[PDB]
Formats: C-alpha cells, structure tokens, sequence
C-alpha cells in the first residue's frame, strides 16, 4: 500500500529526536550551577524577561496571508481537473485569481504591506 | 506603550557586531529603536595614568594599546609632543618614512574597518579579502620595524632605525598589488543592490551638527566638510605630495564608505610620491643622541596640544610637563570616543538591523574609546 | 583547647520549592552581585539541592566559596570563612547593595582564604580540573 | 606552606572494548571541533581575526567560531580584563556547557602585562577568575603561536579519562544571610536622548 | 615513499600492549607524534588507566633539571618594581609529587613536553631519571612525525647506540 | 565527492594525507640528513609562487 | 504609467547584473592559489629582527640593572651581591617572567653589554602560569631554528631581493 | 602681548584674566565659573565653531581643579584657523562648572569624563555619570591624591 | 516561476541573504542562543536537510530529474545513457539526479559566501511585492499556454 | 577542513559526536517542554518532505 510508508516514515522520523535525546543522555555530563542556567543577556545581567509587543501595522500581513492560504489551497484542485474539463474551468478559477490580484492591490494601495 | 511594551535589550560587550567591548542599551518597540545608551569604559585601563610614573622610552610601549590598528598615528603623536616641547628638530629621510608609515597604517586601518563593516552587513567573504593585503602590510611593518602589530619603531627626533635593504622595490609593488586589489573591492561591494539598499540612507548627519558633535575624519568630512589636520596643520611633509582630500557632500553611510576607499586610493598615492622622492642623510637626531645612568627625556615646564589625523579622525594629546622625566599631564582625545557620542542621535527611530550599519559606518575600537 | 571558632555561622531558615527568576526591568542592568573565581557573593537566594537562583530577593546574600574546587574544604574552614563573611556583612551595614560593596568584601574574604591557604588551614585540591596554583606555587619557609 | 593534597578516592572502572574505545573516540570528537567563543576584548583579538582570516586558517582544526556561549567549548581570552568587564567574563565562562577550556592569549591575560605596575581596573590574570588550561605568553602572540597553544591543548584534552568529568562539576555550596544593606535601582535605566531638548532647565 | 605511507595512519592499531611492554622496560621513553597533536592522548590514556599520575613539565623554562626536579631550588618571584627583590625556595618538583602520591598510586609519569630545546646533557640527566627514582617513568616529545613513533630516550640522549629501527 | 561520500566515509577512517618531510631521506624522526643543503627552504605563497611551490 | 514599469524593468536588471558581478568576482578566487601558510606543517622563517624570547649571556652580565629602568614595568630581576675581593658586582639570579613581558625590545637595545639578545622563539605556551618564569638557565638555551627542523616546510614571505 | 579674542572680550566688556601662551603662541584665559555659561556662547557668537578638546586636570594635590576647553574654527576659505585654550577653575571641596553642552554638543561625553576621573560637577549636563569607570564606583581616580582600596583582582598574580 | 521558487526556496531554507531569524551579527544566535548540545546538532541538521530538499524539489520540478536525453539532435552519448534499463539505469539516474543536485547545492552555498544580507522589511517587501505579484502572472501565463492543450 | 581525517571528510563527524557529548543544557528562566519540542518538530516536518 502506498501510505503504510508514509506512517512507518512518520513513527522512524518522530523517533530520531527520541534517540538523539536519549543518547545525549546517557552519554554527556550534567554539571548545572546557578551561574550556567541564568539566561544568556550578552555578559551583562538581564533585565526583564524578554517579551517585545510588535506594532499591529507591522503584523498586518498576516492577515492577508491567512485568506492567501486558503485561496492557493483552492487553487490546486482547479488545476488538477483543468485537462479532464476545458475551458470552463478556466473561466471558474479566472474570477478566483482576478479576486485575488484585486486583494492585493487593496493590501498594496492600503498601506497594509508597509513597513 | 511607555513600558511592558517597550524592550530594553543589553547588546552589551559579548556581541558579535560590537567592536570589541562597547554595550548598547537598546529600547525597542517592534524591531524599531526608540533610543539607546551607550555604555563604554569595559576596557578602561587607565592609560592616563600610567602615563604618568612613566618614562617616554617606558611609556612609548603603552601607546599603540589605544588605536591598535592605526599604531603609528599613536606612536607619532606620542614622539612629537615632547620633541615639540623640546624643540627637536626631526631629518628630512625620517619624516618621509613617517609619512610613509603613517599612511600605510591608515590603509590598513580603513581595510580592517571595511572588514567588519560588511560583516555586520552580512557579507563574511570581504574580512578575508581584507586580511589576504593586511598581512603584506604587516609583512613590510615587520620587515621594517621587527614586529606586526606594537612596532615600537617611532621615536623622539627620528625613528628607531633605517629602513632596511630591498624596502623600497616591496613596498611599490604591494602598491602596485593593492591597487588592483582595491578594484576588486569596489567592483564586488560598491554597486551591490543589498549593500546599496542595507546603506543608501542611513545615518545622515549634516554638516552642522558633523562640527558641533565635535566630529573629525571620515565623519565630519562626509558631511560636505572639506577638513583634513593634514592640510590645514601642515604636518610633516604632506605639503609636498600631491594629494587630495576625499569629502563627500551627502551624509550617509554609503559616502563614509567611498571616503575610506578614496583616502586608501589617495594614501597610496602618498606612498608612491614619497618613495619617488625619498632623501638621503640621518634619520635620527644626532643632538639628542648622546653603563653610565641613562636619564630620559625631562619635558619643559609648559602645556601643550598636538593634533594627527588619524583614520578615524583627530587623535590628540594634551601635555603637561613638571621639569621632570614623568609628564605632570597627559590627556588623550581619542576620534573615536567623541565620533560614538552621536550614535543614540541617529539610531534613534531607526531600526535593529540598521544599529550594525550605523556602529560599522562609524569606525569604532573599542581600545581607542577608553583609555 | 576548647571549641573554639564558637561563633557557628547561623545561615537563614531554607525556603523550599524556590524557583529561578530574573531582575526586574528597573532593578536589572546592574551586577548586584561580586564573582570571582573563589567567591560568589549574590544579592540573591540560590540553593544547592536544586541549583535554582532567585534573584529577586534581594534581602538575601548568598555566598559560594570555590565552585571549581582548588582547595580541599572541611566543615570547620567553611565555618570560619562563613563567620568572616557574616562578621564582614556586619560590618558594612548601611551600605549600598552596588557592586562596589560587594566586590569589596569579596576581596577581603578572598585576602582571608589567602591567610588560611598561607597559613596551612587549607591545601590545594588536587584532582582538580586545573592545577595551575592561583594563589601561588607551593613553596617552603 | 601552601602544601597540596589527594582528596580520597576510588578504582577507576577498567574496560576492554567498549567503555575505553568510546572514550578515545570521545576525545578526538572533541579534539577536532573546539569552536571558540568569538570573544574579543582588546588589541589581542586582532590577531584573533588573524586565526579567523586565510593566511593563517581558523577551519583546518575545525575551530569554527560560535558567538553564543551555549555552542562553544573553547573561550580563547583575548585581551584586558577590567573591574567592569571580569563579571561578564566569568558568566560567559559560566554559561558555557561542560566540558569547557580557556586559554589565556596575551601577557595581559596570564598576569596583567604592561598594566600589571599602574593600572588601577586590570584584574592581572583571567586564572583569578576563570581555570585556565594553557597560558599563551606574548604581547600580540603570533596566530601560529596561537595555533600551538591550541595543540598544547589537544594534548591535554586526549588524554581525558570518565573520571576527569567528576573533576569538572561545581561542588556548589551555598550559605545565605541577610545583610541589612540598602537597595537601590539601576542607574542605567536606558533612558538616553528622549525628550532631551526639554531638559534644559536654565 | 609511498603505499605503506599513504595507507592507514588510524588509531585503531594494536601496538598498545607494545608500547605498555616497551614503557616498562624502557623506563624513560622518547615519543614523537603528529604535528597537530591530539593523537598522544591514547598512549598516555592507559598509563594513566593503570594508576600513574601525570606531571606535565615544559623543557623551555625548566632551567637545569638536577636541582628544578631533583632538589630544592631558588626562585626570584617577578617584582615590578614595587617590591624588593624576594628569594624564594621551591620544593623538588618530582619528588614533592612523588611523596604526595597516594598509596594506590601505581607511579609518577613525568610529561615532559617540547624536549628538543635541552642539551645533550639535561637528556642524558632526564634519561637517568628513573635509575635515581624508581617509581618515576619520563616521558618526552623530542619531535614531530606523521605518526606516532617511541624510543628509548638513552638511546637518543646518546647512552646506547641508535639501533636502527 | 557528493555523490561518492557514502563510500569515502569508510575509507577515510583508514588513511592519512599527512604532508611528508622536505628531505626524501628522513626515515624516522630522529635521523639526519646526509648534508643539509640539498633541501629547499623557503616555499613562497600566492602573491610570488607559482604551482610549483603549491 | 508605462514609464514606471520601464524604470522597474530596468532597476530590476541592473540588480542582477551586479549580483552576478560579485558572484563572478567571488568565484575568480577559486582559480587563485591558497596563501594559507599550514601550521605547524608549514612555518613562516621570521624577519631579521622579530622580537621573540630573550637570550641571556650570563658571563657578560655586569648586573648594572639598566635594563631593569629601561623596561616599561621593571620586570627583570638581577640578584646581585658584591664581591669584596674585587669590589666588582657578582650576579647570583637573572629571571625574566614571559608571562608578563611583552617583548618591547628595550632591555635589549639599552643593554650596554649586548649581553641580552631578541630571538625567533616563538611558541612560549606553558600549561602552568609559574613555568614562565626563566632564569638565567632557560634564558641561556639557544633557540631552535625552524631551518633546523627538517619535518616542515619553512615558508618565505617574500622573494630574498638579494640580488 | 594681548591676544585676539583677548581684545575682543575687553572690547565688549567681558571679565576674563589672560595667563599667556603655549609653545604654539595659542592664547591661554581664564573665565571664572560663574561667568562661563554666559562667556561661552559669547565664545561661540565669536566664530568658533568646533569644540576640539575638553579635559580636566590637577593644578596641585589638594589643591584647584582645572577644566580646559579647546576651541578652533571651521570654515571654509580660511588659511589658519584661530584656536584658543581656556582654563576654569573650581575648589577641590564642591567643584561646580556651568556645561557647554548646550553650546557645543561635543562636551556630551567629555564632560562625563571630567567627572568621572576628577570629580568636577557640571551644572547643565543632562546625563552627568560615570562614563568609564563602573557606574558603582566610588571615587575619582585621576586625582593626584587617589589610593586604590586594594582590590583582590587588582594586586599581583601570585 | 524558477527565479521565484529559486528565492523562496532560499528563504524557506534561512540560507544568506534570508538569514534573518539567525543573522548572528544582529541577534547572537537567534533562537539558537540559549540552545546548547544536541538541540543545535538538530536545528543545524533540519537546516541543511532543508537545503539538501529544496535543490532536490528545483532538480525534480524545474529540471528533468534523472532523464538526460537530447531527442531533437542525433547526441549518441545521451541516446546511449538512455538506452541502458535495469540496474544499471537506476545507478545513472542516481548520478544524474545528484549531479543536479549539486549544482544548486553549489549555487546556494557560494550565495551565503558571496551576498550581504536583507533587513527584515525589505525581506517582507521582497516577499509580498515583487514574488508574489509575479508568481500570480506567471500562473495566468501557465493557464494562457495551457489553454492549447486541451 | 584538513585535520579532522584526510581531508576534512570526518570533520562534520566530529562536529555530530562533539555535539552528542557536549552537556544538554536546559533554561532555568524559560519552558523546558516547548525547549525540548521546538527542534524535533522542525526536524520532524522537514525530514518528511523526503
Ligand atoms: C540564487 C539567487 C541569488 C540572489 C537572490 C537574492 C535576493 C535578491 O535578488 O535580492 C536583491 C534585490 C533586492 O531588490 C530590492 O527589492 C525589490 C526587488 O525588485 C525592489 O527592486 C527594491 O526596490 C530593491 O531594492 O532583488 C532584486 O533587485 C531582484 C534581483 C533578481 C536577481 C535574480
Ligand atoms: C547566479 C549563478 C552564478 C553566475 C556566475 C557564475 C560564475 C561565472 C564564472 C566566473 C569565473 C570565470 C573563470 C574563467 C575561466 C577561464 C578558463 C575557461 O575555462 O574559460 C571558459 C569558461 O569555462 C567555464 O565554463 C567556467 C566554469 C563555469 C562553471 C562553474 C560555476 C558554476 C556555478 C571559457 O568558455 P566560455 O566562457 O564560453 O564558457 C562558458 C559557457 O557558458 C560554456 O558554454
Ligand atoms: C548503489 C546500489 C545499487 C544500485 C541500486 C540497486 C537496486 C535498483 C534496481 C532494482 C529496483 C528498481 C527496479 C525495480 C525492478 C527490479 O529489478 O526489481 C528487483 C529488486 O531487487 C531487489 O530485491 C533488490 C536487490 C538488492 C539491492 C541491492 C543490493 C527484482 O528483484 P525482486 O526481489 O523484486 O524479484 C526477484 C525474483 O524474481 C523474486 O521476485
Ligand atoms: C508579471 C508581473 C506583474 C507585476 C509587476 C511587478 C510588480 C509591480 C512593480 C512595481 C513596484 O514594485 O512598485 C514600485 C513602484 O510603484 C509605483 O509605481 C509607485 C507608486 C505606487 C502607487 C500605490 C501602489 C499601487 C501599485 C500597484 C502595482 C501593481 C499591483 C499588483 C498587480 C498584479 C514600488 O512602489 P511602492 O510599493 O514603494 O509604492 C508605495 C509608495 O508609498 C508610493 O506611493
Ligand atoms: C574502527 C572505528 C574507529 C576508526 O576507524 O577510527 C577513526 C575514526 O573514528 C573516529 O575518530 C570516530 C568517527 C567514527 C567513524 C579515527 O582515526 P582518524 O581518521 O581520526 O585518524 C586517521 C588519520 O590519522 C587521520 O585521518
Ligand atoms: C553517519 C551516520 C551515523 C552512521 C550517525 C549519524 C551522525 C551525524 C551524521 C550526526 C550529526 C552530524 C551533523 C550531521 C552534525 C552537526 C553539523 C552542523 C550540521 C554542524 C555545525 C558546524 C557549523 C558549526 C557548521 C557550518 C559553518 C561553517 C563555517 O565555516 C562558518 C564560519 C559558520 C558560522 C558555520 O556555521
Ligand atoms: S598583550 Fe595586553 S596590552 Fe598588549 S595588545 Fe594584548 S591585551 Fe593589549
Ligand atoms: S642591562 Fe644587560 S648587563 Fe646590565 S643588568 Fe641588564 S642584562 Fe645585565
Ligand atoms: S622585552 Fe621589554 S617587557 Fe620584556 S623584559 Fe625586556 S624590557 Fe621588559
């Protein structure tokens, strides 16, 4: 069968790291201190812990590529039945891509991808 | 938006882009620098006073530390205050290899700036393209004064000793090399859109602000400042070689970096004029040169301030004699500690990737910052 | 004869389930704290058992003495240098919690365990890491 | 006397194939792979950047610079240690993962050089604060100076045994007190050239 | 030369027992190894596997090995002016070690590192060591090779003609 | 080498690519040479060799 | 509005024509010879007068200590008592410390004697700090040459313009 | 001989004491401190446009604290420009000198170190703290008169 | 369509100009930093298999994966590579397919050597304004060809 | 690369078993679990494109 493959791969891929993990275990030292296990601030003593809080104008593209995403999903199935149709097909998915050169001069002349 | 919003990151003195031991205290707002502190003094020995409790022939050691890749614009200017105060008068042939030396140091010193420069842009291959021509130059420092870096070879009314046999021919043709080398150069960094694109309009600082910062060298004279200690002081002999000073009319740092390059251009130039034309006679002072007890150089009661022109600006040095073999007085004006100052003015509303591009723009070690 | 080094160094009552945490945003930047490769003096609660640092109690100095082991320590060279740090911490009260305070005391408990090592409290540990004699090479009177 | 003594101990292991053999093979994997720190402080580091350059190869010995501490096993000391920068230094030493070496490069390194009479911030020596494997002598020492200090630490690192790994951990003692001292907040809060045209206050 | 020299140099070779038969014998042996360095760590591994401590010594600044190893010896601590010249006296080396050893310890090995920079004589001296100490093998690097090569270091001190080998 | 490494990685455990002595006379570490002037010293660098002092 | 996808066409071009240039400029390299000199199978011979490890002449030392004022941190140490036979300085110890000399070159340039000389070892490194510190024994051995050693291959920095 | 700016200052009635020249013929004055923050934009009306130099330093252990400020021009056409050294004393017990920052921007870090290696306050400085030494440190270290407190770190490597 | 799956396979790599999240000059390791062991043996492997899967995908997609043959012209060298089946044709479409492979294994490791490196939004504007509008013409262009087809 | 076997070939080697024996060093401040997971899921979703 042509997907027992795939979940034998999967399992020997997710037990890779299991291994690696487990024979830096039984092979390396563990020699903690108080010192060694302070986040690393480039020498001097860290302030803070971490966290940036990004502007929302910056992050505004993500936005766009979640509704991106979706629309080159539904793009593939279009092109795998493209030969067995005609052009039908093409006048279907000629309005998806219009729509989405459409969204992308919006995001464009909006200021939305600008950073 | 004051603060829990706002990121204040230590890049301190462990960090690859800071030269050497500088520390930025940088707050951020989404990669975007709202401002930042410069901490310096991580490589304070106190130079200055060491300075005193020591002899000139003791302390002349001490000097290439601040300014290790421009040593001879230290050692020159450390030579030439006392033998200012004194009254020395330095030969013709020891002057030219002054000139020569010192210009040699300033193209190695804008090599080892362009290293780290494109490294803190991204590219790793122009360090080593750099270090395959600084180690020629270290080769003739070497073959000259016996030693790489810390040559020890400038002294008070003169040099250590003559230039050795075979000198002159090397010397032209690492000219003749390093030419075509930094053709090379320019033909691999200057037009490339991401180097263009990292550089083209940041940092810009006018020529106002460039003279009240206190600026000098590359800095200021990348601001429409056509101001070079050289020409104005008349040092040495650059008054007889034909040269020219390298200012650009924009402030960014795409016209530092074609200041260094045209200044390496022009250097070398120096060097050949200079060995076309180099005179004969004594090279050390035979007034001053004379198991008995050896006293050194007692300075004269009165204060003093001489100036060089260093690669990364002025580098002076304020003397203050007692009658005595130890200087009462030694204060040091470092270009790159007064060049630093205006980093938080231009990295402010600036963002974190552009920090590397403004700190490499402005050329910085951090040994020469403290003393 | 007698006891002697009586003063029997009381260290504060262990806390349990102590967690690592780091300085606050006004209060870091700064070192608060004085590590040298015999002595670390923290501005903070550290345990043993568990390696975990807090370091927001600054009410608390917690002193290491040689972490890479150099000297051979028995229990009583640990009373009498942690009776020295007491006494020292006691002397210095009213001081700032700067690193500058820190470093100085440090120093002299550092200038002490010298004394000790000269005096013959202590030995160099060998099967050490290192053997390079900090404090100087072993040498006769 | 400053006298020396051998704490007590027990019999090592002995082992025909398996513990031996990777333990060598332990060895080497560490010889040929010593990335260092990328730590730079002073005028010596230059000659550092000499080791990174091509006349003088950083990459036949693998050697690859790391910059943080996690990913490097060799911090190759170049330069002063001042009274400001010696707290960092031990960190960074610190937070790098066992087993971990230094050489001190640089006479300012192993005992202060030249600022070992007048200088008053040069901590005169990095062996008063972090455990020095090899002491590198010279002012600006020569890259392939550099190099045979690195072999002289191969040397030393082949012959390694399981037992040295429990010469490697900290003991960890610890002793707290209360020390009625007063805190104050950090001076360097990072407030630097905001708002400073209001700050004139004639 | 080639075939032999360019096939395997590996450090998988049995010449151990040899070389633990050989150090036995041979009391004070002369090693030279890879330029690199790193590939002496297996032969000094099982010296240090049977009980022997190690006493690494650098022949540049051992300055007359009879009285820096073998007897009390004085040395001036470096002032830098601001302290009188001070005369210290340092324990012999060797011996201080020796009988800080614990008792399980099967002997002291002395590393003698950078070896080629004494005379004839300090190697006859370090040769004949091990006949004045009898818990004492002296181990030195006279040199670099390809691989890893031992002698008696009589032999090439100049004790016993240099067989060839 | 890309495409034949699954097969060097076995071999190269089992060679060594060594650089040899600049006499072809030294046997062993501890022999002279004959005379010790038909070596050549000094091999230059890019700047002034050529291939054939690699 | 043409003009402006002209301009882009034309400002996309030059890019990549530039990164093409530095690609070719970058590879060029490739058909040069390495300048790596390969320690420590290959040693740089040093110039005529590098500054190395002293040596010491311990029959031509007056004990005068000028070399001790001369040093930036009188390093040297000159042990010397005086010979009442002769009245004359009678050296006991000379030590110089490497791990705090930096190798200037002052004491032996004002040495009156020349008794102390500067010579091409390199390669100083000690496991312990405390074996830096020769006396006049260490100071007296007469370096080792890297001409002498016939394992390597010395490399000359430039051609010998002897000529 | 009275100098340039010397004459200049008489002219418009400003107090100032003349101390000479260096071995360049640079005139030497010196403004009293609670004139200086008037003088020195005065000193700037003048034409010098750069602030090359500001440094402290010790007349005597125990004894005045001098600040020195080096001035100069830059423009353009100008063969030899005019540069002139002043001196502004301030007791040991509370030196207090008015900061030209406001004036040349160029003293911003300088001024901090005059502080942090002789002790000098400046008034009109917004960021006055230690710039080089540790901002913990307690004293100032280029006075003739300093005894470092014996540092572990700092004594001989033994 | 090559170009751009050139760019974006590069960036989805991280590889030089994209190495942004681990540009070691602006952050000191990235999230790398405090990741010591065998954590950073695994991001540096997942690294480098993404590379070795990207030249893979550009050698199978856009090149001819293991064919090698030159119909239109009488090449005898490749009408005889062709003509061999069996173990023998598996063996040299395995040395074609790395071959291939390696070319832009090559070209990518000489890019992290050769370029500087992007900012993050000109990153972001390289992504969303130049790839992207591209890419869409390029599929209306496939569409537009494809419309023969049928 | 030229010590680390012949000519570098047991360099990367080197490099994996270094890193097998180097001490797994594991955040105080921060989340072990997400530490631990980040990299195998990164690995795990590349590894499968194969
Ligand atoms: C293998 C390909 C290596 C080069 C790809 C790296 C990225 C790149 O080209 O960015 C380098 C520059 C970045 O170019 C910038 O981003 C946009 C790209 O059009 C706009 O032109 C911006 O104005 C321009 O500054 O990209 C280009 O100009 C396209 C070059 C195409 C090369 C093929
Ligand atoms: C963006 C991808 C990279 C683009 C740039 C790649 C680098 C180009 C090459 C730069 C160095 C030039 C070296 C000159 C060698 C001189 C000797 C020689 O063999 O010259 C031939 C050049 O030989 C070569 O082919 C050079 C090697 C290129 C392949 C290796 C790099 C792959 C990337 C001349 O033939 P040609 O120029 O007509 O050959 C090219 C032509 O397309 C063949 O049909
Ligand atoms: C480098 C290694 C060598 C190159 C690759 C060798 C394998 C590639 C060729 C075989 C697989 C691709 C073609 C499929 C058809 C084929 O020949 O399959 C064989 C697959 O052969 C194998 O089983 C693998 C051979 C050993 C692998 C290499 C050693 C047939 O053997 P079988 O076991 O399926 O049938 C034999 C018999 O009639 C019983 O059914
Ligand atoms: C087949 C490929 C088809 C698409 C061609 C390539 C993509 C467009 C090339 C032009 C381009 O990249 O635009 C530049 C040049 O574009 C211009 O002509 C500048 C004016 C931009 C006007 C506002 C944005 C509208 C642009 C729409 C472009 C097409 C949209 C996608 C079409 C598929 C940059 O403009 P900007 O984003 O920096 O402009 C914003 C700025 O603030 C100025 O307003
Ligand atoms: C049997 C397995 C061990 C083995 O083959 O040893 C080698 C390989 O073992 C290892 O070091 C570990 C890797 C496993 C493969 C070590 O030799 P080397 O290649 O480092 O030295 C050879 C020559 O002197 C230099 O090339
Ligand atoms: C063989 C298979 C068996 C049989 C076991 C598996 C062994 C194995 C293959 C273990 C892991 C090996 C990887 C595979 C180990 C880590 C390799 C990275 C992958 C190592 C990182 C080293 C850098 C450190 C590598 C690239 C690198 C090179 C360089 O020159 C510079 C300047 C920089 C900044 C770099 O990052
Ligand atoms: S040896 Fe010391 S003083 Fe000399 S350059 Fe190196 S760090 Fe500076
Ligand atoms: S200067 Fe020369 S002769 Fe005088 S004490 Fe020093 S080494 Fe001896
Ligand atoms: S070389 Fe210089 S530092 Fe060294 S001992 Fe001589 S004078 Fe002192």
């Amino acid at each position: 069968y042509e997907y027992d493959i795939f979940w034998a791969f999967l399992i020997i891929s997710s037990v890779i790291p299991i291994l690696a993990f487990l024979f830096s275990g039984i092979l390396a030292p563990i020699s903690k201190g108080p010192e060694k296990l302070s986040s690393y601030e480039s020498g001097i003593e860290p302030m803070g812990d971490a966290w940036l809080q990004f502007r929302i104008r910056y992050y505004m593209f993500a936005l766009v590529f979640v509704v991106f995403d979706v629309e080159t999903v539904f793009l593939y199935p279009w092109a795998m039945s493209f030969d067995i149709l005609g052009v039908s097909v093409f006048i279907e998915a000629l309005i998806f891509v219009l729509i989405l050169i459409v969204g992308l001069v919006y995001a464009w002349r909006k200021g939305a991808l600008e950073w | 938006t004051t603060r829990k919003d706002l990121m204040i990151v230590n890049m301190g003195p462990h960090h690859p882009s800071m030269h050497g031991v500088l520390r930025l205290i940088v707050t951020l707002d989404g990669e975007d620098v709202i401002d930042c502190e410069p901490i310096v003094g991580y490589l304070h020995r106190g130079m200055e006073k060491i300075a005193e409790n020591r002899t000139i022939i003791q302390y002349l050691p001490y000097v290439t530390r601040w300014d290790y890749l421009a040593t001879m614009f230290t050692e020159a200017i450390t030579v030439n205050g006392p033998e200012q105060l004194g009254n020395i008068q330095v030969p013709k042939r020891a002057s030219y290899i002054r000139v020569i030396m010192l210009e040699l140091s300033r193209i190695a010193s804008h090599l080892l700036w362009l290293g780290p420069f494109m490294a803190d842009i991204g590219a790793q291959t122009p360090f080593f393209y750099i270090l395959r021509e600084r180690e020629l130059i270290y080769d003739l420092f070497e073959a000259a004064t016996g030693m790489r870096m810390m040559h020890n070879y400038f002294r008070i009314g003169g040099v250590a000793a003559d230039l050795p046999y075979g000198w002159i021919d090397k010397c032209l043709d690492f000219c003749d090399y390093f030419l075509i080398g930094l053709t090379e150069y320019q033909k691999l960094i200057t037009r490339n859109p991401i180097f263009l694109e990292r550089v083209e309009n940041v940092g810009i600082i006018g020529g106002e602000e460039a003279i009240n910062w206190g600026l000098s060298g590359p800095m200021l004279r990348a601001s429409g400042i056509q101001w070079d200690l050289r020409k104005v002081d008349h040092y040495e002999c650059y008054d007889e070689f034909d040269w020219e000073v390298q200012w650009q009319k924009e402030g960014d740092s795409l016209a530092r970096y074609l200041i260094r390059i045209g200044e390496m251009a022009e250097s070398v130039k120096i060097i050949q004029q200079a060995l076309e034309g180099i005179p004969g006679g004594p090279y050390e002072n035979l007034e001053i040169r004379r198991k008995k007890p050896s006293p050194a150089f007692e300075l004269s009661k009165q204060e003093l301030y001489v100036r060089v022109e260093a690669p990364k600006g002025e580098l002076g040095i304020f003397l203050i004699g007692d009658q005595s073999v130890f200087p009462w007085r030694w204060k040091i004006r470092p270009p790159g500690f007064i060049n630093l100052q205006i980093l938080p003015q231009l990295v402010k509303k600036m963002k974190l990737a552009d920090i590397m591009t403004i700190l490499g723009s402005i050329d910085i070690i951090m040994g020469e910052v403290d003393r | 004869e007698m006891k002697e080094v009586l003063k029997r160094a009381t260290p504060i009552e262990a806390q349990v389930n102590v967690k690592s945490r780091n300085l606050e945003r006004e209060y870091g930047g700064q070192w608060l704290s004085s590590v040298t490769r015999h002595v670390r003096i923290y501005a903070a609660y550290i345990d043993p058992v568990t390696c975990a640092m807090d370091q927001t109690q600054m009410d608390k100095l917690t002193l290491m003495i040689d972490p890479t082991d150099e000297f051979l320590w028995n229990d009583e060279t640990l009373n009498k240098v942690y009776v020295y740090f007491e006494e020292l911490v006691d002397h210095y009260e009213g001081a700032p919690l700067t690193e500058y305070t820190l470093r100085l005391i440090g120093s002299d408990i550092e200038h002490y365990i010298r004394k000790m090592l000269y005096e013959g409290e202590i030995k160099y540990n060998m099967n050490s890491r290192v053997l390079n004699f900090s404090m100087g090479k072993p040498r006769m009177k | 006397m400053n006298s020396i003594e051998f704490p007590l101990l027990d019999q090592i292991a002995q082992n025909s194939v398996i513990s031996t053999t990777s333990n060598d093979l332990s060895n080497w994997s560490r010889l040929s792979s010593l990335w260092p720190l990328l730590y730079g402080t002073s005028c010596c580091f230059i000659e550092f950047a000499s080791l990174i350059g091509s006349r003088f190869d950083f990459d036949r010995y693998g050697l690859v610079p790391r910059a943080s501490p996690r990913q490097a096993d060799l911090i190759l000391t170049a330069g002063t240690v001042t009274m400001k920068m010696a707290p960092s230094l031990l960190r960074l030493y610190e937070q790098m993962p066992e087993p971990k070496y230094v050489i001190a490069m640089g006479a300012c390194t192993i005992t202060g050089g030249m600022f070992s009479t007048d200088s008053y911030s040069t901590v005169r020596g990095v062996d008063k604060l972090i455990p020095v494997d090899v002491y590198l002598p010279g002012c600006p020492p020569k890259p392939e100076a550099v190099i045979d200090a690195i072999t002289k630490l191969r040397k030393k690192i082949s012959r390694e045994i399981y037992e040295d790994r429990i010469k490697s951990q900290p003991k960890n003692r610890c002793f707290t007190i209360n020390h009625k001292f007063r805190v104050g907040r950090s001076i360097h809060t990072g407030n630097y050239d905001q708002a400073l045209l209001y700050k004139y206050k004639s | 030369i080639g075939i032999r020299d360019f096939i395997g140099g590996d450090l998988v070779k049995f010449d151990l027992g040899t070389w633990l038969s050989d150090v036995e014998e041979h009391k004070a042996i002369a090693m030279y190894s890879p330029h690199e360095g790193g590939y002496e760590g297996r032969y000094l591994n099982r010296l240090r596997y049977q009980g022997y401590h190690f006493l690494d010594v650098s022949a540049r600044g051992l300055g007359d090995p009879e009285t820096t190893l073998t007897k009390v010896h004085p040395v001036c601590p470096p002032h830098v002016g601001k302290q009188p010249i001070a005369r210290w006296w340092f324990p012999p080396e060797v011996d201080y070690r020796l009988e800080a050893l614990p008792s399980d310890a099967k002997g002291l090995v002395v590393w003698v590192i950078e070896a080629k920079v004494l005379s004839k004589a300090e190697l006859q001296f370090l040769a004949m060591l091990p006949s004045l100490r009898p818990k004492v093998r002296v181990i030195a690097e006279c040199g670099n090779w390809r691989k890893v090569m031992w002698k008696p270091l009589k032999e090439i001190a100049g004790l016993v003609p240099l067989q060839e080998a | 080498v890309f495409i034949f490494f699954p097969g060097i990685l076995v071999w190269a455990p089992f060679l060594n690519f060594r650089k040899f002595p600049r006499d072809p006379t030294m046997k062993y570490p501890w022999s002279k040479p004959e005379n010790p002037s038909e070596v050549k010293g000094g091999f230059l660098k890019y700047p002034w060799a050529t291939i054939e002092d690699y | 509005m043409v003009t402006g996808f002209i301009n882009y066409g034309q400002q996309t071009i030059r890019a990549a024509r530039y990164i093409g240039q530095s690609f070719m400029i970058t590879l060029s390299h490739a058909n040069r010879l390495p300048v790596t000199i390969q320690y420590p199978y290959e040693k740089l011979i040093t110039s005529e007068r590098f500054r190395g490890r002293i040596h010491f002449e311990f029959d031509k030392c007056i004990a005068c200590e000028v070399c001790v004022r001369a040093c930036p941190i009188d390093l040297p140490v000159v042990d010397w008592k005086l010979e009442t036979d002769i009245r004359k300085k009678r050296l006991l110890n000379y030590s110089i410390d490497f791990g705090i000399c930096i190798f200037c070159g002052n004491c032996v340039e004002y040495c009156p004697t020349n008794c102390l000389s500067m010579t091409e070892e390199y390669e100083l490194s000690t496991y312990d700090r405390h074996e830096l510190n020769y006396n006049q024994i260490a100071l007296g051995r007469l370096p080792i040459s890297i001409t002498d050693d016939y394992t390597i291959r010395t490399i000359l920095n430039s051609p010998q313009t002897k000529e | 001989m009275q100098g340039r700016l010397s004459a200049w200052l008489v002219k418009h009635g400003l107090v100032h004491r003349s101390l000479g020249f260096d071995y360049q013929g640079i005139e030497t004055l010196q403004i009293k401190p609670e004139d200086w923050h008037s003088i020195a934009v005065i000193l700037y009306v003048y034409g010098y446009n750069y602030l090359r130099s500001q440094c402290a330093y010790d007349v005597a252990p125990g004894g005045l604290l001098a600040s020195v400020y080096h001035l100069t021009r830059i423009e353009y056409g100008v063969d030899q420009p005019e540069e002139v050294c002043i001196k502004v004393f301030a007791p040991r017990r509370n030196p207090r000198i008015p900061s030209v920052f406001w004036v040349w921007k160029s003293a911003d870090f300088q001024e901090r170190e005059s502080y942090d290696m002789f002790g000098i306050s400046y008034d009109n400085h917004p960021r006055l703290k230690r710039i080089l030494m540790p901002e913990s440190w307690i004293g100032w270290p280029l006075r003739k008169d300093y005894i470092v407190p014996n540092f572990y770190e700092i004594q001989d490597a033994y | 369509g090559f170009i751009v799956f050139i760019i974006s396979s590069l960036a989805e790599c991280e590889r030089l100009p994209f190495d942004l999240p681990e540009a070691e000059e602006e952050l000191v390791a990235g999230y790398q930093t405090e990741y010591s062991g065998i954590k950073f043996g695994l991001f540096y492997v997942a690294s480098y298999l993404n590379l070795l899967i990207s030249s893979l995908f550009v050698t199978v997609l856009y090149l001819g994966g293991w064919n090698l043959s030159i119909p239109y012209i009488f090449i005898s060298e490749f009408f005889e590579i062709n003509k061999i089946d069996g173990v023998f044709g598996t063996t040299i479409g395995i040395f074609i397919t790395l071959a291939k492979t390696f070319l832009f294994l090559f070209i990518p490791i000489t890019t992290r050597w050769t370029l500087p490196r992007l900012r993050m939004d000109q990153l972001l504007n390289l992504g969303w304004k130049f790839l992207l509008p591209i890419s869409l013409g390029n599929l209306l262009l496939t569409t537009s060809s494809q419309l023969f087809s049928l | 690369p030229e010590y680390a076997g012949p000519l570098g070939i047991l360099q990367a080697l080197a490099d994996g078993t270094k890193l097998l024996f180097k001490e797994n060093l594991l955040p105080s401040r921060g989340d072990t679990y997400l530490f631990s997971i980040g990299p195998s899921i990164a690995v795990i979703s590349i590894l499968l494109g194969y």
